[PDB]
RNA sequence: UUUCUUGCCGGAGGUAGAGCUACUGGAUGGCCGAUGGGCCCCACAGGGUUACUGACGUCAGCCAAACUCCGAAUGCCGGU
RNA sequence: UUGCCUCCUAAAAUGUAACGGAGGCGCCCAAAGGUUCCCUCAACCUGGACGGCAAUCAGGUGUUGAGUGUAAGUGCACAA
RNA sequence: GUUACGGCGGUCCAUAGCGGCAGGGAAACGCCCGGUCCCAUCCCGAACCCGGAAGCUAAGCCUGCCAGCGCCGAUGAUACUACCCAUCCGGGUGGAAAAGUAGGACACCGCCGAACAC
């Protein structure tokens, strides 16, 4: 893995809209980021 | 109403120079060739423009490597 | 039923390996005079081998398969330093000095260099 | 189904090459080859008429006992070498037929 | 008529008159053919001719094969021109025929008719030829 | 100590789940996953080389690490092509970051898609890799949308151990991939 | 013109040693190159005059 | 006698011959079966329907000087 | 048309003519030279919005194909 | 001395390849897990390194058998041909070509290391 010309990544947590959290690496530095559907949640997941 | 052609290279008598048993001095001219039709064997080196050369005194030999033919000195036992 | 359609990367590093090997043995040959110190490193062991490509004979040979070499603890690396010590002891034994080396397809940054520098500190050529 | 193996003379070649089959060809004797399973290339002349005779009135799929100095052995005509101008059969590889 | 729809090269040193035919000596195709006998540079005029005879012979049915194809060129300079200047423009497309070559093959279920096809065939052709048939 | 979502759910259930669904003759016949390719072909880079960077940036917000620059193998001049123009992007995923990228894109992306009814599970390479196209790149968080340029037909394809469609799709519906079962 | 006879002389010994093409319009400037001067006994930059 | 003749031995060839599904340019058949035009079922899903223009492929068959998977005889170069 | 290079003619060493059959030229490359190391698709499927005769792409084999500063003999997954 | 165990090397480099069927892990050849350690990605621990045996012969590896595809392939004959004979034809001496069937073949040896019994 290479020193500096890998863009940095960071591990993330996010919440979605149904009340469902996610831990997962991501470019996002803030750490914290508000997810709508998932798929916890998506109604072609959750059925129909 | 003429010809289009006329014109050719000089001939530039290439071949074998040294065929099979002919005992040859390290440095002699052993192929003229353009390419690699054959391969410098043992004792035998490739000039720039593919010429197989002896490297070491003895007697030419063609063998076949890898299904290319090359050409190979074999010393020659002293007297 | 199950058939396998992938190249393993087992058959992919093999004969890339041998592929390697030809390449350099284009150039790398082994002599009664300078013999070729071939290398085979496998992720367990690593082995040394002095060939003769004239006869095809080899004049001596090392590998870490040995129980000297085993017993010798620490890492790959020192395993590979050790196998050099004993293929650079076994040329003097064997009256070989100087010697060409067969990287068999190898590189720096692992135990080929380790035992290349065993042999040289061993006192060997290479 | 089968049929009576057809009757041919097939003394074998004291000499041969292409001296001595074109000088068999003028005598009227179709020089042939016996080969096949058993391993042993014999080299024969067939009367040059009686073989085709054999050959357009039972076809080129009909089985034949050469009788080769008192010996017979079965044999098919595996292949015919036929001249395009003369039309004559230049040459027969026989196959054994062993029964 | 029969013309290739290209030569790699349109210049060609007169095809070699030798030998018998090596290949395409038997009836492979029809029940009847036409065997060359001598050499010669057989022109798709002549095979236009020959396979137009034969088919207004047999009229309606039978089926006829062309064997031998055209495809060599015969340059010929252009007229009241001196030696030399040059080698002359494609003039004739031939085959080059040799004795045992089959030129012609018919299929037709009368016998009589067919004979006499391949004799209007080889009448219109420049050689010698006789009417071969694939029962050997 | 630290293990992926997808990683760890495969190594603990979706091993046993394939095994007793495609009952091999032996483990290392189970399916697994391997390097997920992520692409972004520009196509009018001959007209406007810029959309290049973009392409760029955007893979790298994606994906983690930076997408590599695969200029043309080719020269059709019917697109306006030459030999070296850059001409696409592309991120090969491995390893920890293979499972958490398929683990986000799963989680997150798929589910933000707009009008999202899922892709026909027919796509499969018919030897154990699956490939799709998504419509957008906003779908990812990394990918702000509100700060985005042009729409990417963004291509992605999982390459598996799989033998076949059959064990492809019961990988990836094990790692629960959205499919249009049809 | 176009591939010029460039010739190319050491910065120390400043001796005119080498005569070597150069396409102008690819190096338009002066080509400094590593090359051997002879009265030096060494290699030293030599540059297009 | 280094010359030459003959025998034998070692040698490289791509000619004559052919062979071409071995390459680069060709040849009668039908074939799972390409645009399929055409009947359309009446889907714009999707599909047989191909009388005829007939893809790749395939079947014995054929040619080349600038074709060669092959390949002599002579000639030539050496040694004896 | 005149000099040079390549091929065929040229008759398997070399050489061989014609106002014989074809072409090239007479440049270009400072990174297309040297060295060291490494590689790896020619075409069907599934597909891959757009993006079919094409993309960034992924797999399999096509077994050495394929293609490869400028025409013959060479060089390949021993890589010129 | 032996093994379906290993590497290293073997031929005018397919009679050896491709494909199909069956079999093996004590030690080797592998497979494989996370990046504290050299080193690497024109991005990616996929290729190269670290600690390994919790687990496996699926694949590579190699063993046996299939002649299906490829490969080799006679003898004979013919083509061709050197020389010679021959008024136009043609013939003699010598040499002598692919396909196929007859056929061959699913390759052919030495160095060293492991266990076995001595």
């Amino acid at each position: 893995m290479k020193t500096g010309i890998h863009p940095e990544y960071v591990d993330t947590t996010v919440q979605c809209g149904c009340g469902h959290s996610f831990t997962t690496r991501s470019t996002k530095q803030s750490g914290t980021i508000v997810v709508e559907v998932c798929s916890q949640c998506h109604p072609f997941y959750t059925g129909k | 109403s003429s010809s289009r052609n006329g014109r050719d290279s000089a001939a530039q008598r290439l071949g074998v120079k040294r065929f099979g048993g002919q005992v040859v001095k390290a440095g002699e001219i052993l192929v003229r060739q353009r390419g690699t039709h054959f391969h410098p064997g043992v004792n035998v080196g490739r000039g720039g423009d593919d010429t197989l050369f002896a490297l070491a005194p003895g007697a030419v030999e063609f063998g076949a490597k890898r299904g290319r033919k090359t050409v190979n000195i074999v010393p020659v036992a002293r007297p | 039923a199950h058939k396998p359609v992938g190249q393993n990367i087992s058959e992919v590093r093999r004969n890339a390996r041998l592929r390697r090997h030809a390449r350099l043995r284009k150039k790398v040959a082994g002599t009664a005079e300078v013999p070729r110190l071939v290398v085979n490193r496998s992720a367990r062991h690593i082995h040394v081998q002095l060939v003769n490509d004239l006869n095809g004979t080899t004049l001596a040979a090392a590998s870490s398969i040995e129980a000297d070499v085993r017993a010798i603890d620490g890492d790959k690396k020192a395993h590979s330093v050790r196998v050099g010590q004993l293929i650079a002891e076994r040329a003097k034994a064997a009256g070989v000095e100087t010697v060409v080396f067969d990287r068999g397809g190898y590189t720096y940054g692992g135990r080929i260099a380790a035992l290349a520098d065993a042999a040289r500190e061993a006192g060997l050529k290479f | 189904t089968a049929n009576i193996p057809n009757k041919l003379t097939a003394n074998v070649r004291t000499r041969t090459g292409k001296g001595a089959s074109r000088q068999a060809r003028r005598d009227g004797k179709v020089p042939a080859v016996l080969y096949g399973h058993g391993t042993d290339p014999q080299h024969l002349e067939l009367n040059a008429r009686d073989f085709a005779a054999v050959l357009r009135s039972h076809g080129t799929n009909a089985i034949l006992t050469l009788d080769i100095e008192g010996t017979e052995q079965l044999a098919l005509t595996k292949a015919l070498d036929v001249h395009p101008i003369r039309r004559n059969i230049q040459h027969a590889d026989l196959l054994v037929v062993q029964r | 008529m029969l013309i290739p729809r290209k030569v790699k090269h349109r210049k060609q040193h007169h095809p070699e008159q030798r030998g018998i035919a090596s290949g395409g000596t038997s009836v492979s195709f029809g029940d009847y053919g036409i065997q060359a006998l001598e050499h010669a540079y057989i022109t798709n005029r002549q095979i236009e001719s020959a396979r137009i005879a034969i088919n207004r012979h047999i009229k309606r049915g039978g089926k006829v094969w062309i064997n031998i194809f055209p495809d060599r060129p015969l340059t010929k300079k252009p007229a009241e021109t001196r030696m030399g200047s040059g080698k002359g423009s494609p003039e004739w497309w031939v085959a080059n025929v040799k004795p045992g070559r089959v030129l012609f093959e018919l299929s037709y279920p009368d016998e009589k008719t067919a004979r006499d096809a391949l004799t209007r065939a080889i009448h219109k052709l420049p050689i010698k030829a006789r009417i071969v048939t694939r029962e050997e | 100590k630290a293990l992926p979502r997808l990683k760890q759910r495969y190594r603990e259930e979706i091993r046993e789940a394939l095994q007793q669904e495609f009952n091999y003759a032996n483990v290392m016949q189970i399916p697994g996953v391997v390097k997920v390719v992520v692409n972004m072909g520009v196509g009018d880079a001959a007209r406007d080389a810029k959309l290049i960077n973009g392409a760029i940036n955007d893979l790298a917000l994606i994906t983690g690490q930076k997408p590599e620059v695969r200029r043309a193998r080719k020269s059709i001049a019917q697109f306006k092509l030459r030999e070296g123009m850059p001409i696409g992007a592309r991120v090969t995923l491995r390893g920890d970051r293979m499972w958490e990228f398929l683990d986000r894109l799963i989680s997150i992306a798929l589910p933000r898609i707009r009008d999202f009814r899922g892709l026909s599970p027919k796509q499969f390479d018919g030897t154990g890799n699956y490939t799709f196209g998504l419509n957008e790149q906003s779908m990812f968080h990394e990918i702000d949308v509100d700060s985005i340029d042009r729409p990417r037909g963004m291509d992605i394809t999982v390459v598996t151990t799989a033998t076949n469609d059959a064990e492809g799709r019961a990988l990836l519906r094990a790692l629960g991939f959205p499919f249009k079962e049809n | 013109d176009v591939r010029p006879k460039i010739t190319l002389a050491c910065e120390v010994c400043k001796h005119r040693n080498y005569i070597t093409k150069k396409n102008r319009r690819n190096d338009p400037d002066r080509l400094e190159i590593k090359k051997f001067c002879p009265n030096c006994g060494t290699h030293q930059p030599h540059k297009e005059s």
